[PDB]
RNA sequence: AAUCAACUAGCCCUGAAAAUGGAUGGCGCUUAAGCGAGAGACCUAUACUCCGCCGUUGCGACAAGGUCGUAACGAGUAGGAAGGUCGUGGCGGUUGCGUUGAAGGCUGAGCGU
RNA sequence: CAACGUGAAUGCGAGGUCCAAGUGGGCCAUUUUUGGUAAGCAGAACUGGCGCUGUGGGAUGAACCAAACGUGGAGUUAAGGU
RNA sequence: ACCAUCUAGUAGCUGGUUCCUUCCGAAGUUUCCCUCAGGAUAGCUGGAUCUCAGGCAGUUAUAUUCGGUAAAGCUAAUGAUU
RNA sequence: GUGAAAUCGCUGGAGUGGAACCGGAGACAGUUGAUUACGCCGACGGCGUUGGCUGCUCGUUCUAGCCCGACAGUGUUGCGUCUUGCUGGCGGUAGUGGGUUCGUGGCGGCUAGCGUACGUCGGUGUGAAAGUCGACGACGUUUCCGACCCGUCUUGAAACACGGAUUGCGGAGUGCUUGUCUACUGCGAGUCAAAGGGUGUUAAAACCUUGCGGCGAA
């Protein structure tokens, strides 16, 4: 006998992607190569985007792609996000971009294209930058879902601002009693 | 005086004592391991003391066992390499396990009958 | 026996089979294994001189798992085509003729095995 | 089972120590306090008002906050499985300055000096580490004036 | 049929079973219950403070 | 509990003192000699003892030197007398005891033996106060001294012999008797 | 030529009576095979050391939903996960067998923990 | 902003979020301890156990002593014994 | 009363709850409840993982502190008492 | 049609002292395999690893005794501050010289399990068949060790706690509405489109179709 703990033996982890998406997979094949060969923890990280699941991938928006290239010197810069690139309506100017990605929505990559960017794949980012040189690694804001409105302390304990479960909304919703100091108290 | 209180602590589950020099260099030359990244590996060659501890000067067995004996400026660094040896039962048997050494027993500082004991150990 | 194109020897860590409990007193329990779940059972509880439980420990070792006595791996063969997935291999391999083929093609599948000299399990079976 | 009222079981806890009642000391309130100063709860049964809770008594903590004659002081509490850091306003007269960190400080401030000064003078870096006092040296004793005496164990006596 | 039974025998067990979780480093740096009057005295002063 | 393991329990001297203080610059050397199996019990008990007679005990203390005395001439044979305190189920006792041998650690040893057999007293309840070499003429003990006469002659009357390396059963007879 | 008295504590004895026939476990054991102090040797675990195999975990190599290497590890009720070329019945497809004998049924040679 | 550079021992990778099961009759032991004449009784404190657990020993035993478990082999032992 | 239907009436209660291996692995405790054979709640547990690559520890050392139990005292206050 | 299990009768073999069944390990009966080199088995050597038992020989630590000198004593022979013995410390140690302690010592002897730096060799197998050899030996028999009846509630079950005489077949976390989290897929400030309409004859499918509607964007 050995006095040892093992309820910490194992780690949950993605040695693959869930997905069945056959180039997702060969995707997955190609940077475990490239991460196993050139040892570069930038291509460590892009396998690991890759094998995630979706819910880590949240959208990237090309407002934050045009802030990321118009910085000082990263004008150059390739930008390599595993998010997908959607269009922001708000954004009035955009300049030339360089981005890899798995996906660019129909709107945002017409407006690249436009204003002279270009708009590669995760093979081709491998083929021009093997070692991830010249690079801004990107992604979208993870904690901004409705879900995650709901995490944190329950709603009804002292300073929580946490989002409940409710129906509907309205003053017949859970407005009246715990909420306001005319009724009982208020949290 | 910081390590005394431990073995006070620890008193009735171990026997413990002042090493000798045959002592250590027969537990370094016969049940010698180290801890590389983790892994148990014999050190059946000097290289293999040499990759972890060359940055202090050691680089044998021999280096090893005068850093150990003498308590030199990386004792810690020197007994954190090796493995926590893994001995045998004696040859012989014990005594009674259940009492302090001073007891006729074996748990407790049995001072330099250590060598002793781990003359069968070993 | 030796794993054929090697020199391995097949070691068998247990010959009996895993009866179920209590099988041998009722015949409404058949011997095949399952897991005592009772709270008090003492098959599950492993006392002394009660008959062991599978486990993983008793797993055969990896070279010599799956091998016949004669030293090859069974290989299903259902007709003459499926006799050439046998060809490369037929120094490990061994064919065997599927239950449901009849004396007809049973004729004309050991002729070609002996032809492309591929070793049979039960070539001489079904012989009318 | 046990009343839960604030005082519970604080007799000896809250009351003065013997010949020791009477007029609080000056030096109490001229004492300095500062927010990030380490501060001993020890509760003064003579005043009533911003007691500490009994189960702060004894404990010590580091000041937020420092109002006209109060401090606030976060306090680790055990609860279950959690050290919670509570925080209770508790006023000078309840309060202690605390040493263990003004060592510590004293301790810093000499370990710069020695620093600075033998590197100005161009000595070796000294050695600035609190060691665990290590096992005797090698002696040699005299008997000169000091001849050994023989003890023996001595009979049992009758002490009626 | 006696069914007050309170105890605290496994209790420690269980707390230590994830570890005593000591508080976190940041604590000390939030200014929460402070005087209102020293934080509006620290608010106009670093609304005021030149960059450069 | 302190037990007189071995054979032929060993003699020591130990020489100590209480670790020099300021007020103490200069501190008394104390020496006894203590029978125990080993070195490491004869400190032991040492510092049992010193710490029994003396306010000092083995934190504050110092072990000068730890010897061993072997008997100067095991070629000759002496009676001892061994003055022992000694706690009773009941009650506690002084007793002196005398033995015959050639060395003084296995008097001592026949005294531990002797306590054993006939007081049911265990080790750890025994002091032994003080050993010494009595004259013939200085003994007390009968036991001891119908073994002073130089006319001394006895028999072995009923000797039962053990056979060693045979089997079992046997046709020769048995003879106790030897003249 | 030792004697007398009062105590003391080891073993033994008295104090010590229950109902089916019965319990140092039994037989038995008396310079013990009992009581106390000890010594050599010896016996014996799923414990310790080493050796093989299975699998888990961590790490790693290899152009691969895979193979391999390596170190440590392997208790389990309630309960939770994973793997299952474990098994059963359909559907869309695919691969084949069958009156020279399918399903079903009885039962030897093997395979798999 | 300028300078200074890790300031006791030993061991060791650390932290975060979400979803959810079963449980919410306990019992035993060294020590402390309340009610009771006591109880294999009732009620508490620390720790370790059984419950959930097999294994060697105590002739037998949920808790005692030793020691915790893949499947095998050689050697050596623990408690206990010859 | 009997017959059919509402009706597969409800049950905090009793009984049963059907394949194999691998890994992890508890609780009988807190608070509220016409609550005490039951629930909700926190605790204990599993899984998914994610962010990183030195600050932690059921252990000591140093420094500083808290306590009024054992012991001690009543030829010291209170209460007994020769 | 097929024709299972429980249960039952016959023939042959074998066991059979107040249960019977069962796990581990052999043996027997039985079953089955068998192409100089090679397969299936054994023996003796070598080597690797882990050992077990047992001797000598050097030294090391702490220490003597024998031997010599004076003194003190006496369990004392032979014939009295006698002598011979003997003892005690004390002082010497030249020579001689054993105990005790172990060594990062030196040299041996016997022998075990596992594996194969590998050798020396025997059994058997190359048409059947018989024999021989090898492996199993499974619900047959016999031995040695172990071995209480399962499921369930329970702190605790082999229980003098409940259900269970035997066998076959059937037999119990489901459907749907509504939430939430998680995994995957498409698009993405959008997304899905409803009823409906148009078309479609392998026409309940598939395909096309939305100023408006749901959710989201305050």
């Amino acid at each position: 006998g050995i006095d040892i703990n093992h309820k910490h033996d194992r780690v949950a982890r993605r040695t693959a992607p869930k997905s069945e998406n056959p180039y997702l997979r060969l995707l997955s094949k190609l940077y475990a190569f490239l991460a196993r060969r050139t040892g570069e923890k930038f291509n460590a990280i892009v396998l690991k985007r890759l094998r995630m699941s979706r819910r880590n991938r949240q959208p990237l928006s090309l407002a934050k792609l045009a802030r990321a290239v118009q910085k000082a010197g990263n004008e150059n810069k390739t930008v390599v996000t595993l998010s997908t690139v959607t269009d922001d309506a708000r954004l009035y100017t955009v300049p030339k971009i360089s981005v890899a990605a798995l996906h660019v929505t129909e709107g945002a990559r017409a407006r690249i294209l436009a204003a002279g960017g270009e708009i590669i794949t995760l093979d081709q980012l491998a083929l021009k930058s093997p070692k991830g040189e010249n690079t801004v690694f990107l992604q979208g804001p993870r904690s901004a879902r409705e879900a995650e409105k709901h995490f944190g302390p329950a709603p009804g304990v002292p300073h929580s601002h946490t989002k409940p479960y409710v129906r509907s909304k309205g003053r017949k919703f859970e407005r009246a009693r715990g909420r306001r100091a005319s009724r009982a108290y208020k949290n | 005086k910081a390590t005394l209180p431990l073995l006070r602590i620890i008193e009735p589950y171990v026997a413990w004592g002042y090493p000798n020099n045959k002592t250590i260099h027969d537990l370094l030359y016969k049940r010698g391991y180290a801890k590389v990244d983790g892994n148990r590996v014999p050190i059946t060659d000097n290289t293999i003391v040499e990759q972890s501890l060359g940055k202090f000067n050691i680089i044998c067995l021999e280096d090893l066992a005068h850093e150990i004996a003498t308590v030199g400026p990386h004792f810690k660094e020197a007994t954190n390499f090796l493995w926590p040896f893994k001995l045998n039962n004696p040859t012989g048997g014990w005594t009674k396990k259940t009492n302090h050494f001073v007891e006729g027993g074996d748990f407790g500082n049995r001072e330099d009958q250590i060598n002793n004991l781990l003359r069968k150990m070993v | 026996v030796h794993v054929s194109g090697t020199k391995v020897k097949v070691v068998k860590k247990k010959l009996t089979k895993f009866k179920r409990h209590e099988s041998d007193r009722y015949r409404r329990v058949a011997p095949s294994w399952r897991k005592p779940k009772g709270i008090d059972n003492r098959v599950r509880r492993r006392f002394r001189g009660m008959r062991a439980m599978p486990t993983i420990g008793h797993g055969s070792d990896r070279r010599t798992r799956f091998v016949l006595p004669n030293g090859y791996k069974k290989v299903l063969v259902q007709n003459v085509k499926d006799l050439d997935m046998l060809l490369m291999q037929s120094y490990k391999y061994i064919g065997e003729i599927g239950h449901g083929v009849s004396a007809k093609s049973r004729k004309g599948i050991v002729e070609r095995a002996a032809q492309l000299n591929i070793k049979l399990t039960n070539g001489n079976a079904r012989l009318r | 089972t046990n009343s839960k009222g604030l005082r519970r079981g604080t007799r000896y806890m809250f009351a003065r120590d013997f010949r020791k009642h009477g007029v609080e000391h000056l030096s109490t309130y001229y004492t300095q306090y500062k927010r990030g100063d380490l501060v001993d709860i020890k509760t003064n049964g003579a005043f009533q008002k911003g007691m500490p809770f009994k189960a702060y008594h004894g404990r010590t903590g580091r000041i937020f906050n420092v109002t006209r004659g109060a401090v606030g002081i976060i306090v680790n509490k055990r609860v279950r499985g959690n050290i919670l850091p509570k925080r209770i306003n508790i006023r000078i007269e309840h309060i202690k300055p605390s040493k263990c960190r003004t060592d510590f400080l004293n301790r810093v401030k000499s370990n710069d000096e020695k620093r600075k000064a033998a590197k100005s003078a161009g000595q070796p870096v000294p050695a600035l580490k609190r060691l665990p006092v290590a096992p005797r040296g090698a002696h040699t004793v005299t008997t000169q004036n000091n001849e050994p005496e023989l003890l023996a164990p001595l009979r049992f006596e009758i002490v009626a | 049929a006696k069914s007050k039974n309170h105890t605290n025998h496994n209790q420690n067990k269980k707390a230590h079973r994830n570890g005593i979780t000591k508080p976190k480093k940041h604590i000390f740096l939030s200014m929460k219950g402070v005087d209102a009057k020293f934080i509006k005295n620290l608010r106009f002063s670093r609304k005021n403070n030149k960059r450069q | 509990p302190t037990k007189a393991l071995g054979e032929t329990l060993n003699e020591y001297v130990v020489v100590g003192r209480k670790i020099p203080t300021e007020k103490e610059p200069v501190t008394p050397i104390w020496k006894m000699q203590i029978f125990a199996t080993n070195h490491v019990i004869a400190k032991s008990r040492f510092w049992y003892f010193v710490s029994m007679l003396r306010r000092v005990k083995k934190a504050n203390g110092e072990i000068l030197s730890i010897k061993q005395v072997f008997e100067k001439n095991p070629g000759t044979v002496k009676n001892y007398g061994v003055w022992l305190k000694y706690d009773s189920r009941t009650g506690h006792h002084n007793m002196y005891r005398e033995y015959r041998d050639t060395t003084v650690a296995g008097a001592v040893t026949q005294c531990y033996r002797d306590m054993g057999a006939r007081h049911r007293a265990q080790a750890d309840r025994i002091h032994i106060l003080k050993v010494q070499t009595v004259k013939a003429e200085d003994t007390k003990r009968a036991g001891i001294k119908m073994f002073h006469d130089a006319k001394i002659r006895f028999p072995l009357p009923h000797r039962v012999t053990k056979r060693k390396n045979l089997s079992v059963f046997t046709t020769a007879r048995q003879n106790t008797h030897f003249a």
